């Protein structure tokens, strides 16, 4: 062949912390199909919203979006149990189908998007050079995510253990405990992370009998 | 809402 | 300046599944300095590992093994909540040293890796050629693992959920329920993606009481 | 054993 | 745009000394046309071999011959004075155009290459990574090539200047530099990039009086 | 290994047409030694400036001048004729030593740049990132470049062949032949690639009697 | 024959 | 003055 059709810029979907998750790869020959799991972020949530995005950058809001659909009817279970499955489908003719499918019901909403959407190639070019110009700030950025994104879910899994735990942990550790959580639900609200990550080893210090207990429980 | 991760 | 000192190749450790996280990227000019915090993957674990790997393959086995050691002494806990913060420090004169604290005793181990460790020039560009080679089926394997590993997590909550469930789930869902966790168990064996796939996709369809009681005990 | 993710 | 149709490889010629010179460069989105001119290596030339070539290597050798067509009827000149224009044309629907056109008459001879044609996807991910690992021994073969063809523009443009000056070159300078012009023909047949440099530096120091009668001529 | 000292931008000097000429590649290990042979570009040039840079960019006014100095010395010669050859060392250290000798005479010059002048991080990455930007602007330039030097080629080779031709090219074609040249003389000097290759064209069209005359005469 | 440079 | 090509 003496040419290829690939794809100039990453595909994929804002994801928790409002980073972008990548689906299908910059300079992917097409047609491709790739898919991956998501659940979601709150307890009882009845809807997750699929933001797709195309560019290379860390933050979510410094890629192009491309459009946004929502799957809702997803029925009451705690955080992270719900499976939905999001795959990136783009066809011969470059068109990107991109579908949300819920694994316990089977419902599905999709969002179609042609080979013409997204960035021209002045603009894709622009994000080539500032995804490598922004490289580290977008290194730094990512690492707050992930300290952000920790942090949360050791705010709500302790919250649950406090409760399952019940009388069994003492009066003088739940105290220090519900201190610490609501020091890190403060820090979690910021960027710093420096602090989040000292919140956390606040309640990791405090914790020790609440994790014995909750081991032992199961 | 945003998606997590399955845990 | 006419020269800068970098890293040829990513410096990482192996993680869940098997699979190389980087802590300090390729072409990193030093000195350095990179965390990112960990935790256990069984519940009461007491020790963890921390295997560093040199290269840019997704398979840890497929990377050069640093060295490896243990931070042990972890409090009992669930899995995922002690937190086992590791960090990648590269000083002036390119001397790598990795530690790895447990935030909740301030535990801490370490290894040094001197600058002379690792690949020499014709296995880095090796290194290189093969990371490029072999991008698809690293993509495919990184896919799997994050599949079995979701799957893994999914397994573990609902024994879970079960157990703290008790008498309010129907006899009938705790016979589904638990027939497809042995499913599952077995699916996280092998490697067939799919076949993990389906096996997460039955527990969602039969747990989707087990789920509503979860949620309302929260 | 592995290290695995904080949830 | 979602997709880009991009050229997987460079698109050249090959040139004196068994060089590929390149007119298209790999990643340039088409429709594109480029062009370069290029002369005769022989006095008294009548036609010229345009051998197309796909791929990143230095050594034409080492590259996908795509075909050869010659351009004859070019007018009898010294070396180095037809002009010879080569365009590279690819148009929407992918198809390789290359023409060449003496510039003197306006005669013309074309190959056309349609999309298909040259590589496939596996020859083309393997032909990027043998590119890469050879760079080194690539940019030898390079010099050599440049080497070798300084020497054979020196060795013709000395055995004109010898001719112009006639009795006015010494005898004694015409046997030094007769015997060093021998000397320098059969270095260029080897692959010795020392021995030619110096063969072109005793050249050099036998031919400072032929120098000033040159230079005095004109 | 941990790190490698590598160039962070290539190294190399401004020739003919105010191009940056590359000897030693961005991403080479050092300690490394290349050399190249450049020649004079006019008749009875007694020095040759050797101005060294570092940067990507095509045009030398676009890349950092790291200094300056000229080979004076050379012996009267015709154009093209003399050999410079141009050493780019660097040692151990860091240190780049730029080195000029005249191979007829074995005169040398020297300039010694130390491991910390030229571009600082910022600026190399700037540098890469412009580089890239510019791509194409960066291509034009190098084939306007290469026009203007085989237009000025031509202009002279032209000229000599005249004086060597005398009574025997027919006085109506000198005419031509001469208009031409003033012509092709007067677009050298613009940055219009069209107009140069249209004057290189005309003189094509009308020296094809002096071209037989010329090879004749060899 | 093969190309060259115009001189 | 600049350098050129040896021809």
């Amino acid at each position: 062949v003496l040419l290829l059709d690939v794809t100039p810029l990453s595909l994929g979907i804002e994801t928790m912390g409002g980073v972008m998750t990548t689906l299908i790869a910059k300079n992917t020959t097409i047609p491709t199909k790739h898919s991956q799991v998501f659940s979601t972020a709150e307890d009882n949530q009845s809807a997750v919203t699929i933001h797709v995005l195309q560019g290379e950058r860390k933050r979510a809001a410094d890629n192009k979006s491309l459009g946004q659909f929502n799957l809702d009817g997803i029925n009451p279970a705690p955080r992270g149990m719900p499976q939905i499955e999001v795959t990136f489908d783009i066809d011969a003719d470059g068109i990107l189908h991109v579908s949300a499918k819920d694994k316990n019901s089977g419902k599905e909403q999709k969002i179609t998007i042609k080979a013409s959407s997204g960035l021209n190639e002045d603009e894709i070019q622009k994000m080539v050079r500032d995804a490598e110009a922004n490289a580290e700030a977008d290194r730094k950025f990512e690492e707050l995510v992930q300290t952000r994104n920790q942090g949360d879910h050791l705010l709500h899994s302790t919250r649950k253990q406090v409760e399952e735990a019940g009388d069994k942990l003492p009066a003088d550790d739940k105290t220090a405990i519900e201190s610490a959580l609501t020091a890190l639900e403060t820090a979690l609200k910021g960027e710093d992370k420096a602090a989040i990550e000292a919140k956390m080893q606040e309640l990791a210090q405090v914790s020790q009998k609440l994790m014995e207990i909750a081991q032992q429980q199961h | 809402p945003r998606p997590g991760p399955i845990y």
